[PDB]
């Protein structure tokens, strides 16, 4: 609860006192697709 | 709510000291003219 209060303080009112591609790439990808891996 | 407002508005003659004059009428002219945090911050 106190941390939630910390959040509500920090969001607004954080003051005033709070009482604290590549050919090769494409072909190898196709190769892996054929592999399935 | 019934205060020196009425005194001044009717004591337009005398509301302060009157010895002879001067400082007397000068005086006449001088007067004649948690929960706390809740209240201050939650609704301010």
């Amino acid at each position: 609860a106190y941390n939630c209060a910390i959040s509500v303080i920090c969001c607004v009112f954080n003051e005033l006192k709070f009482y604290q591609d590549s050919t090769l790439s494409e072909e190898m990808s196709q190769f892996d697709f054929s592999t399935g891996v | 709510n019934h205060f020196w407002e009425i005194v001044v508005q009717d004591g337009i003659t005398l509301i302060t000291k009157e010895e002879a004059s001067g400082s007397s009428v000068t005086a006449e002219e001088a007067k004649k003219f948690g929960g706390d945090v809740d209240d201050l911050l939650d609704m301010i």
